[PDB]
C-alpha cells in the first residue's frame, strides 16, 4: 500500500515527475517573458 | 418474451445467446424505463424465482441507476428522479423488501438500494429509508442474512454518497452500524459487514465524536472488535483505528496509553500478515499525521500564532518498543522476491524509514545496535535486515551525526556489494544510493570513490534488482559529483570533476544496461535510461566528447522506434514501441539541453521531421501519445522562432490533442504546448489562433473534462493575449467573462481537495489577466488605449484579489500572482487604483506577507506591486 515506498528511489519519468517539471519550466518561461514587459 | 427468461440467458456462455438477451433489456430500457425497473424489481424481490433470474435482475437495476464514470452516473440520478413517483415507490418498496431474503452469498439488494439512495436522499425523496435500515439490524429477532444484507447496503451508501449529503443522518446510521459490531452479536459475517459500514462513514462522524459519550462508545466497540477471533473482524477493526488516528488525532490522546498502544503492538508481533501489516501501518501513519502536525506548528511559530493542532509525539514515546519489533520483521524477508508485492518486511522497512524522518536524532541509538550486532551475521537474513535497517535511518538524523557512522560503514559496505547473497547485495546497493543520496561527502572521497565506483561499474550487470538499484546510486553520484566541483568555484559549468575520468566507461555501460533483454524486469531498463539521462545532465564540460557520442547513440535509437512506428504489426507491438519512444523521447529532453545551440538546431530539425513522419502514419490509430508532445515542447525551445517551418505540418497533429479531452492528460499537454508556441513564435502565431482559440473554448463548455484542464487554459488565454497584443481585442469579451465566473469560484474549506485546486486555477485566472492587461498594453506605442476596455472590469479583479487575501489559504504561488496583477493594475489603469486599494486593507496585507519570502520573489513581485502603489501618492 506504500509499495512505491518500498526502497524509494527517484525518477524524472514516470507519468508525473515529467509533468511537474514541464509545467514548473513552462510557468518560470511565462514569468520572464511577463517581466521583461512590465519594467 | 418472458423477462425472467431473457434474464437467464445473460449468464450463457454463449456470446450469440448473450448478446440477444442483452439488447432485448436494452431496448426495454427504452421503451418503458419505469415499467422495466418496476417488473425488474418485482423478479429480484420474489424468492420464488431462481437466483440466476434474481441476481440479474439486481444487476439491471443497478446499472440504471449508476456508473463508474461520475458524468454518466449523474446523468442516470437525474433520469431516475424524473420518473413518476408512483413508479418509483414501488420500485423503492420492492429492493428494500429484498433484504435478507437472498440465498446469494452477496446480497444483490444492497447496490440497488444503495444505487437509488445516492439518487434521492440529497433531494429527500426517500424518507422511509434510514427508519427501515435502522430497524432491519437493530431488531433482535432479524436473521443473519437481514442484518448482513442491509449493513452492506450501508455500507455502499456511505460511499458512493456524496459527501454533504449524510451528516443529517449520521446519528441513525452509526446507531445501526455499532448494533452490528457489538460482541454479543452471534455472526461473524455480521460483526465483518458492520465494521466495514464504520470505515466507509467515519467521513461524516464529526458531530458524534465531538460528544465524550459517543466518542467513548465508538472507541470500546472498535478496539473489542480488534479482539474478534475472526481475523476478517480483526483486520477490519485495525482499518478503522487506522482511519479515526488521522481523522480525530485531537482526541485520541485518552486512547493511546490505555488502549491502543497495546492492541497494535501486539498485532505488529502476530505471526498473521495481514494483522502484522494493519499494526505496521498504524505506527507508520501516526508517523505521517506527526511530521505534518510538525510543518503546522514550524508555520505558526513564523506568524505570531500557537497552531490549531497540537502534536502530543506518540511517535517518539513508541518508539523504544517499535524499533525491536521493526529489525526482527525485516528478518522475514520473502525468497521468492515480487516487486509488486506488499509484505510485513517491506512494510517494516518503510515504517523504520518514517520513523527516522519523524523522530530523527532520536532513532539512532536504538537502531545501531542491532545493525552492529548481525552486519556480519552469517545468517543473511539478518546480514540484510542489518544493511536495510542502516539505510532507513540515513534521512532525519543530523548529517553531522550520520558522516561519522557513515564513513566507518563504507569498507563493509564495498564489501557487501560482493555478498554471495543477491537479497544483500540488492540491499547493498540501495544503501549505497542512499549514501550517494543523502550523505554523498562520504562518497565523494579520495579514499572510497575509487573502489565504490569500481563496485558500481560490476553492478551493472548483476541481475536486474541489483541492477537497478546501482542504477539510481549511480545518477545519485554523478548529481552530487557535479554540485560539489560547481558550488563555487568556477564560474558558468564546471571544468571538471571526480567523474571525468571514467565518465565514458559509465556512459558505454549504462548504454549497454539499457539494451539487456531482461530489461523489462525490476524496472532496469527505465532505471538505465533515468541514470543515463542524469548522468548526461549532470557532467563536466571535459565529459562533452562522451555527451557527442551517447547523444549521436540516442539519435539513432530514437529516429529507429519512429521509423518503426510507420509499420506496425501488432498492439503489443504498439505498446512497446511508444514506451521506448517515450524513454528515447525523455531522455531528449537533456541532451538538447546540453550540446551547443549550433547542433542542438540540427537534431531538432531531424528529429522533429521524423516525429512528423510518425504522426501521419501512427495517429488516426490511437494518436497522439503526450510524451510526442512534450517532445516538441523541447524541441519548439531549441528552434524557438525558428519552429514557423512546421507550424503549417503541425497544425493539425496541434489539433487533434487539443480536441482529444477524454484523455486530460494528451489534452493538458496540448495546452501547454499551445503556451510554448506562443512565447516561441510570438505575433507569428496570429494566423493560428483562430482554429486555437476556437478549441480552446469548446472546451471550456465543458464539465466531463477533468477539473485540471480550465486552469491551465485559462492561464494559455494569457499567453495568447501575449502574443499576438490589440488581435486579442476580438476574444476579449468572451474570456473576460469566462475569467468573471471561474473567479467567483469559492469551495468551503472542510476539504482540501479543493483548497488547492481553488488556488490552482485562482492563480491561473490572475496569470490570465496579467497576460491581458499586459497584452493590451504597451512597450513602444503609439497611443495607448485598448486596456481601458478593460478599465471597467479594474473594480471586480480587486475585488476578487480581495477575497483571495481574506483566505488564510494562501498559496505562495498565488500571492504573488496577485502582486504582479496589482502592479499591472496601476502601471495600466494609474491613480484611480488607489482609491480602490486603500478601500480594501486586506491587499495591503496580502502584499506584506508577500514581503517575507517564501519563495523567492512573491517578495520581488510584492515588493514592486507595493513601489506602484505608492508612486501613486
Amino acid at each position: 500500500p506504500r509499495l512505491s515506498q518500498y526502497k524509494s528511489k527517484y525518477s524524472s519519468l514516470e507519468q508525473s515527475e515529467r509533468r511537474r517539471r514541464l509545467l514548473e519550466l513552462q510557468k518560470s518561461k511565462r514569468l520572464d517573458y511577463v517581466n521583461h514587459a512590465r519594467r | 418474451m418472458e423477462l425472467i427468461t431473457i434474464l437467464e440467458k445473460t449468464v450463457s456462455p454463449d456470446r450469440l445467446e448473450l448478446e440477444a438477451a442483452q439488447k432485448f433489456l436494452e431496448r426495454a430500457a427504452v421503451e418503458n424505463l419505469p415499467t422495466f425497473l418496476v417488473e425488474l424489481s418485482r423478479v429480484l424481490a420474489n424468492p420464488g424465482n431462481s437466483q440466476v433470474a434474481r441476481v440479474a435482475a439486481g444487476l439491471q437495476i443497478k446499472n440504471s441507476l449508476t456508473s463508474k464514470d461520475p458524468d454518466i452516473k449523474a446523468q442516470y440520478q437525474q433520469r431516475w428522479l424524473a420518473i413518476d413517483a408512483n413508479a418509483r415507490r414501488e420500485v423503492k418498496n420492492y429492493v428494500l423488501q429484498t433484504l435478507g431474503t437472498e440465498t446469494y452469498r452477496p446480497s444483490s439488494a444492497s447496490q440497488c438500494v444503495a444505487g437509488i439512495a445516492c439518487a434521492e436522499i440529497p433531494v429527500n425523496q426517500w424518507p422511509e429509508l434510514i427508519p427501515q435500515l435502522v430497524a432491519n439490524v437493530t431488531n433482535p429477532n432479524s436473521t443473519e442474512h437481514m442484518k448482513e444484507s442491509t449493513l452492506e447496503a450501508i455500507g455502499y451508501i456511505c460511499q458512493d454518497i456524496d459527501p454533504e449529503q449524510l451528516q443529517d443522518k449520521s446519528n441513525e446510521i452509526l446507531t445501526a452500524i455499532i448494533q452490528g459490531m457489538r460482541k454479543e452479536e452471534p455472526s461473524n459475517n455480521v460483526k465483518l459487514a458492520a465494521t466495514n459500514a464504520l470505515l466507509n462513514s467515519l467521513e461524516f462522524t464529526k458531530a458524534n465524536f465531538d460528544k465524550e459519550s459517543e466518542r467513548h462508545f465508538i472507541m470500546q466497540v472498535v478496539c473489542e472488535a480488534t479482539q474478534c477471533p475472526d481475523t476478517r473482524v480483526r483486520v477490519a477493526a485495525l482499518q478503522n483505528l487506522v482511519k479515526i488516528m488521522s481523522l480525530y488525532y485531537q482526541y485520541m490522546e485518552t486512547y493511546m496509553g490505555p488502549a491502543l498502544f497495546a492492541i497494535t503492538i501486539e498485532a505488529m508481533k502476530s505471526d498473521i500478515d495481514e494483522v502484522a501489516l494493519q499494526g505496521i501501518e498504524f505506527w507508520s501513519n501516526v508517523c505521517d499525521e506527526e511530521m505534518d502536525l510538525a510543518i503546522e506548528a514550524s508555520e505558526a511559530a513564523e506568524q505570531g500564532r500557537p497552531p490549531e493542532h497540537t502534536s502530543k509525539f506518540y511517535a517518539k514515546g513508541a518508539l523504544q518498543y517499535l524499533v525491536p519489533i521493526l529489525t526482527q520483521t525485516l528478518t522475514k524477508q520473502d525468497e521468492n522476491d515480487d516487486d509488486d508485492d506488499w509484505n510485513p518486511c517491506k512494510a517494516a522497512g518503510v515504517c523504520l524509514m518514517l520513523l527516522a524522518t519523524c523522530c530523527e536524532d532520536d532513532i539512532v541509538p536504538h537502531v545501531l545496535p542491532f545493525i552492529k550486532e548481525h552486519i556480519k551475521n552469517p545468517d543473511w537474513r539478518y546480514r540484510d535486515a542489518a544493511v536495510m535497517a542502516f539505510g532507513c535511518i540515513l534521512e532525519g538524523p543530523e548529517p553531522s551525526q550520520l558522516k561519522p557512522l557513515v564513513i566507518q560503514a563504507m569498507p563493509t559496505l564495498i564489501e557487501l556489494m560482493k555478498d554471495p547473497s543477491v537479497v544483500v547485495r540488492d540491499t547493498a546497493a540501495w544503501t549505497v544510493g542512499r549514501i550517494c543520496e543523502l550523505l554523498p561527502e562520504a562518497a565523494i572521497n579520495d579514499v572510497y570513490l575509487a573502489p565504490l565506483l569500481q563496485c558500481l561499474i560490476e553492478g551493472l550487470s548483476a541481475e536486474p534488482r541489483v541492477a537497478s538499484n546501482v542504477c539510481w546510486a549511480f545518477s545519485s553520484l554523478a548529481e552530487a559529483a557535479y554540485e560539489a566541483a560547481d558550488v563555487a568555484d568556477d564560474q558558468e559549468e564546471p571544468a571538471t570533476y571526480c567523474l571525468s575520468s571514467s565518465f565514458e566507461l559509465i556512459v558505454q555501460k549504462l548504454l549497454e544496461t539499457t539494451d539487456r533483454p531482461d530489461g523489462h524486469q525490476n524496472n532496469l531498463r527505465s532505471s538505465a535510461y533515468e541514470s543515463l539521462m542524469e548522468i548526461v545532465k549532470n557532467s563536466a564540460k571535459d565529459c562533452y566528447p562522451a555527451v557527442q557520442k551517447t547523444t549521436l547513440v540516442i539519435m539513432e535509437r530514437l529516429q529507429q522506434v519512429l521509423q518503426m512506428e510507420s509499420h506496425i504489426q501488432s498492439t503489443s507491438d504498439r505498446i512497446q514501441f511508444n514506451d521506448l519512444q517515450s524513454l528515447l523521447c525523455a531522455t531528449l529532453q537533456n541532451v538538447l539541453r546540453k550540446v551547443q545551440h549550433q547542433d542542438a538546431l540540427q537534431i531538432s530539425d531531424v528529429v522533429m521531421a521524423s516525429l512528423l513522419r510518425m504522426f501521419q502514419s501512427t495517429a488516426g490509430s490511437g494518436g497522439v501519445q503526450e510524451d510526442a508532445l512534450m517532445a516538441v515542447s523541447t524541441l519548439v525551445e531549441v528552434l524557438g522562432g525558428e519552429f514557423l517551418k512546421y507550424m503549417e505540418a503541425f497544425k493539425p497533429f496541434l489539433g487533434i490533442g487539443l480536441k482529444n479531452y477524454a484523455e486530460y492528460q494528451v489534452c493538458l499537454a496540448a495546452v501547454g504546448l499551445v503556451g510554448d508556441l506562443c512565447r516561441a513564435l510570438q505575433s507569428n502565431i496570429i494566423p493560428f489562433c483562430d482554429e486555437v482559440m476556437q478549441l480552446l473554448l469548446e472546451n471550456l463548455g465543458n464539465e466531463n473534462v477533468h477539473r485540471s484542464v480550465k486552469p491551465q487554459i485559462l492561464s494559455v488565454f494569457g499567453d495568447i493575449a501575449l502574443a499576438i497584443g490589440g488581435e486579442f481585442k476580438k476574444y476579449l469579451e468572451v474570456v473576460l467573462n469566462t475569467l468573471q465566473q471561474a473567479s467567483q469560484a469559492q469551495v468551503d474549506k472542510s476539504d482540501y481537495d479543493m483548497v488547492d485546486y481553488l488556488n490552482e486555477l485562482r492563480e491561473s485566472c490572475l496569470e490570465a489577466y496579467t497576460g491581458i492587461v499586459q497584452g493590451l498594453k504597451g512597450d513602444q506605442e503609439n497611443v495607448h488605449p485598448d486596456v481601458m476596455l478593460v478599465q471597467p472590469r479594474v473594480e471586480f479583479i480587486l475585488s476578487f484579489i480581495d477575497h483571495i487575501a481574506g483566505d488564510e489559504d494562501h498559496t505562495d504561488g498565488v500571492v504573488a500572482c496577485a502582486a504582479g496583477l496589482i502592479g499591472d493594475l496601476c502601471t495600466a489603469f494609474g491613480k484611480d487604483v488607489l482609491k480602490l486599494v486603500e478601500a480594501r486593507p486586506m491587499i495591503h496585507e496580502l502584499l506584506t506577507e508577500g514581503r517575507r519570502s517564501k519563495t523567492n520573489k512573491a517578495k520581488t513581485l510584492a515588493t514592486w506591486a507595493t513601489k506602484e502603489l505608492r508612486k501613486l501618492k
